[PDB]
């Protein structure tokens, strides 16, 4: 009939990997949801901005990684980076 | 012929556990550039993983510090409210339900 | 004048979005992994030679003398206390490249 | 020396067009530190966004993208 | 399940394949050998020493609690022709009282 | 010092040297990733007298399309993994080998050619350069083989079957090639995705991490100076390592590379001093794991593609270890070679490291000697006529060039 | 001649066979160890912790702590870093009486003895 398009298999998956005792309350799943969602718009955003102040008709890993450099504070930005690096290198092989 | 039987998903193939090939259908329907970098979503599905983790694992030590371990609002206003790193990310919005961290000025204190 | 003039074409093609001059080389290989092959085959993508049976040494990244040690901040193999002393003052973009040029946490 | 280029006159000028009528002896330093930060934060978006660039030059737009993302914007300088 | 052990030696002089009996193979288990080991056997006498790991697998871990020592430079296989010198008392102190063992 | 670069010669010859006895004479050519060597086939020396042709295999033309280069003067190469991998970026590099070699009337080469190929060619790559053979230059008839296995026939005792390991050294990758009963026994075969050019690229980037104050000033055909000259393979490299470390050993044998010249007197003109880089760029055939990847290395598979066989032809099988090709130039390689198969042969057991002639020229050689004493075998020559009737990628069993294995490739 | 690894351990982690990974510092040099299990199953059975001074014989894996670093003191013997490279090689020279070569063989463990007078 109708659909959302959530992302909580995904979240949950990801909370038993860091702590495999404990669990999530639906209420706690509408805050993830609406956090992954809009870190998404932002980052999105900001890619697709930078990308059109560049005149690219593209945003590729470089665009996204600037993006986050620019949204992200401290030792979470330096991490986030790790990770995306770590992935974009485990994934290219 | 046809196409394959159980192909790898981009996730698995790159290690994560976000839907990269949902992250790559979102920034294309979504309008953001006309054309999408392969290697982008990669990216992007790992710093929101990343992010992902870090602050259900600040929750789920919330929740062991306040004796539950059933994720609640409360916990992840408490983490992102006791780290300034989540603090100063985090300043432009509300955890519905989550309440406020608890906090008297030195001046109210006792004596 | 020239070895010939009457030439023709062979494999490449001006039409489409697709190469004008060449068949890439992996192209070349999954097409060829298709053939009905059997154990006595020699054949192009089984000459690979397996990985290696003992591990690989530690050569430190500086100076390739043997490397007792790991750095935890740069990642980077290292022998003696004067080259501790000089990879901590080197700039970030060499250390990303000595990582990479090892196949390392880095690009 | 260069952050003590923020010249004590220029601490009472910048004040002084803020509409405030005295300064106490101890605002000058700590508002060079309010400046630095602030400066700090936009340059080093700027420079972020000027990399992206490939550029090496930082630009009036590399600071206005910088500016406008901190919601802190300017116009004159082609937006 | 047990027959005999066939074990392979290695050094910067060669290789052999030795054909060991399972009291011999006995002593490899209780000195806690494995492949990689550096082993010393005198096959007269089936004293079995384990000298630590072989230098070649130095990196395994990159710190573990095994002295690693260098692939011997000599000779695989070393025969001597040697003598014994043993007295009358020696065969009756080592008989007299039941011996070691242990 | 660095040496002057050198390119641009003038080896313009007449329309062929035709020859007393046979008529025909065949064009001999070897073959892969690095540098061209060509010639006619010329019987008149037992040793060949004059190879031409001896080009770096790179490409290029003018910026509007006016006009193409193939010969030594960024560029482009139609290569990867030493098999050929392009269509007209292949052609010039025939066209120049024959406008330079002669043309001898008319829009096809005149006589027969013998031809190197990769140790396997796939099953597209053989076809596509027969079919750029075949039908742009007309040759009467073809010969496959590969380049390691012509230098070995040409370093046997004598024209007869043998066998051997042939640890070939190839510009992009280095092959183990056991041969028995005189055929490659490709069923067991295996080969290490690295050689000359993993080795340049490997110590080019050792010295530019190491000095940023000049990146520009170090370059390939500057690599190739330290790399083929003053660079060497260790007997054991954690051991020549070892005594690398102490000062004295180091002054003594560490290689001063002085830029080219107008702080005392070096400031834009710095000695790139090489010690330690001089041995890593040689030893990475050995331990590929010196770069990123995993590899067995030309060790580890000597040992795995040996053990397979019984035990008693493994004996006669090893006594020819056979060394070919660019990087076994290396001083010390034999040596190397011999120090390491002794800990890996059984205690007593006997062997023999025969190292080529000349270890980058004996392909050429080698595929001179067969194409003059087999030249009128036509069972083991292709005939022009016999690509219209075969697979085209068709060959036909002889010494020195791959197993055949009966395969159709469609056409649509 | 002997192998001796000496330091503060800067921070040390173990998983759940175990696989774990330990840090090391000196006055002049930090380092990162993968540790191999027969370590780990010494590490955890000593109950080394991050800011501990340690020195271990390699060959064997006895962890002789010396004590622990000045500034994880905070919340009870207290002492410097080591100081030059963590892995030492190292002359010990060893002096054994005859006798006491003598009573080592006597005995399934004769050591004893040369104290207890047993012997």
């Amino acid at each position: 009939r109708s659909r959302k398009e959530s992302y909580s298999i995904y979240v949950y998956k990801v909370l038993k990997q860091v702590h495999p005792d404990t669990g999530i309350s639906s209420k706690a799943m509408g805050i993830m949801n609406s956090f992954v969602n809009d870190i998404f718009e932002r980052i999105a955003g900001e890619a697709s901005r930078l990308a059109h102040y560049n005149k690219r008709s593209t945003i590729t890993s470089r665009e996204i990684q600037t993006a986050v450099r620019l949204l992200l504070p401290g030792e979470l930005a330096k991490h986030a980076v790790s990770e995306g690096t770590k992935a974009v290198t485990k994934y290219t092989s | 012929g046809k196409a394959r039987a159980k192909a790898k998903t981009r996730s698995s193939r790159a290690g994560l556990q976000f839907p990269v090939g949902r992250v790559h259908r979102l920034l294309r329907k979504g309008n953001y550039s006309e054309r999408v970098g392969a290697g982008a979503p990669v990216y992007l599905a790992a710093v929101l993983e990343y992010l992902t983790a870090e602050i259900l694992e600040l929750a789920g030590n919330a929740a062991r510090d306040n004796k539950k371990t059933r994720i609640i609002p409360r916990h992840l206003q408490l983490a992102i409210r006791n780290d300034e790193e989540l603090n100063k990310l985090l300043g432009r919005v509300t955890i519905a339900q989550g309440g406020v961290l608890p906090n008297i000025q030195a001046v109210l204190l006792p004596k | 004048k020239d070895p010939n003039f009457v030439h023709s074409g062979h494999g490449g093609a001006v039409a489409g979005k697709k190469n004008r001059t060449w068949k890439n080389l992996k192209q070349i290989l999954a097409s060829e992994r298709a053939l009905p092959w059997q154990l006595n085959d020699p054949n192009y993508f089984s000459i690979d030679a397996p990985p290696s049976f003992k591990p690989a040494k530690k050569y430190s990244d500086v100076s390739g003398l043997l490397a007792n040690y790991t750095d935890p901040q740069s990642k980077l193999r290292f022998s003696t206390i004067e080259e501790f002393s000089y990879i901590r003052r080197l700039p970030s973009d060499v250390v990303t490249g000595y990582l990479a040029l090892r196949k390392a946490t880095s690009i | 020396d260069n952050i003590q280029g923020i010249t004590k006159p220029a601490i009472r000028r910048l004040a002084r067009r803020g509409g405030v009528k005295r300064i106490s002896g101890l605002i000058y330093e700590e508002t060079r530190g309010v400046l630095k930060v602030f400066l700090e934060n936009v340059i080093r978006d700027a420079v972020t966004y000027t990399e992206h660039a490939k550029r090496k030059t930082v630009t009036a737009m590399d600071v206005v993208y910088a500016l406008k993302r901190q919601g802190r914007t300017l116009y004159g300088f082609g937006g | 399940t047990i027959s005999h052990v066939i074990i392979g030696l290695k050094t910067a002089k060669g290789t052999k394949q030795l054909k060991l009996d399972p009291s011999i193979f006995e002593s490899l288990q209780k000195e806690r050998v494995e492949a990689g080991d550096v082993i010393y056997i005198e096959a007269n006498s089936g004293a079995v020493k384990r000298q630590g790991r072989c230098d070649t697998y130095a990196t395994e871990f990159d710190l573990e609690a095994e002295e690693y020592v260098p692939l011997p430079k000599g000779d695989v296989h070393k025969k001597k022709e040697i003598i014994q010198d043993v007295t009358l008392h020696d065969l009756d102190v080592a008989n007299a009282r039941p011996q070691g063992g242990q | 010092p660095f040496r002057d670069a050198r390119a641009a010669p003038d080896p313009v010859l007449e329309a062929g040297p035709v020859a007393h006895g046979p008529l025909p004479v065949p064009l001999v050519l070897d073959n892969g990733s690095f540098q061209v060597r060509a010639g006619w086939a010329c019987p008149g020396q037992d040793p060949g007298p004059e190879p031409r042709l001896q080009f770096r295999a790179v490409c290029a033309r003018g910026r509007g399309g006016a006009r193409g280069a193939s010969g030594p003067q960024m560029l482009r190469s139609p290569f990867d993994r030493n098999v050929p991998v392009n269509l007209e970026l292949q052609e010039l590099l025939l066209d120049y080998s024959f406008q330079h070699l002669g043309v001898s009337s008319q829009g096809c080469v005149d006589h027969p050619i013998v031809l190197t190929e990769a140790v396997c060619n796939p099953l597209y790559s053989r076809q596509m350069m027969s079919e750029l053979l075949f039908e742009c230059y007309g040759i009467p008839k073809v010969a496959y083989g590969i380049d390691s296995l012509f230098s070995f026939y040409h370093n046997k005792p004598k024209n007869s079957m043998c066998s051997g390991l042939i640890i070939s050294s190839g510009y992009q990758c280095t092959h183990v090639l056991p041969i028995l009963e005189g055929r490659l026994d490709a069923k067991n075969c295996k080969r290490i995705n690295l050689g000359g050019s993993q080795a340049a690229g490997y110590l080019q980037r050792l010295l530019q991490l190491k000095y940023p104050g000049h990146l520009a000033a170090i370059t390939l055909s500057r690599m190739e100076e330290i790399l083929h000259e003053h660079s060497y393979i260790a007997e054991d490299y954690v051991e020549e390592l070892h005594k690398w470390r102490c000062p004295d050993y180091y002054e003594n044998n560490v290689h001063k590379m002085q830029l080219p010249f107008s702080v005392f007197n070096l400031a834009a003109y710095h000695q790139l001093f090489v010690g330690t880089e001089r041995i890593r760029a040689p030893e990475i055939i050995f331990q590929p794991s010196l770069i990123g990847e995993e590899q067995a290395g030309i060790a580890e598979t000597l040992q795995y593609i040996l053990d397979r066989y019984p035990k008693d032809i493994q004996e006669m099988l090893v006594q020819n270890v056979f060394l070919t090709g660019g990087n076994t130039m290396y001083p010390g390689m034999k040596a190397r070679m011999e120090k390491e198969l002794l800990e890996m042969r059984p205690f007593r057991s006997s062997f023999q490291v025969q190292l080529a002639s000349n270890p980058v020229l004996d392909a050429w050689y080698g595929a001179r000697d067969w194409a003059l004493n087999h030249l009128d075998d036509n069972e083991v020559w292709i005939t022009r006529k016999e690509y219209e009737e075969k697979g085209g990628e068709y060959l036909k069993e002889h010494c020195a060039s791959n197993i055949y294995v009966p395969i159709r490739l469609p056409k649509q | 001649e002997t192998e001796i690894i000496e330091g503060e351990v800067v921070e040390i982690q173990i998983d759940r066979s175990k696989v774990g990974k330990l840090t090391l510092k000196t006055t002049e040099m930090e380092t990162i160890y993968d540790l191999g299990t027969k370590m780990i199953e010494s590490l955890t059975k000593d109950k080394v912790q991050a800011g501990d001074v340690i020195t271990i014989d390699k060959a064997t894996g006895k962890i002789s702590k010396l004590g622990r670093s000045f500034t994880r003191a905070r919340d009870t013997k207290f002492v410097q870093c080591p100081d030059g490279e963590l892995q030492k090689r190292k002359e010990v020279v060893h002096t054994v009486s005859l006798h006491e070569i003598d009573v080592i063989n006597s005995r399934t463990q004769g050591f004893l003895a040369l104290f207890s007078g047993d012997t």
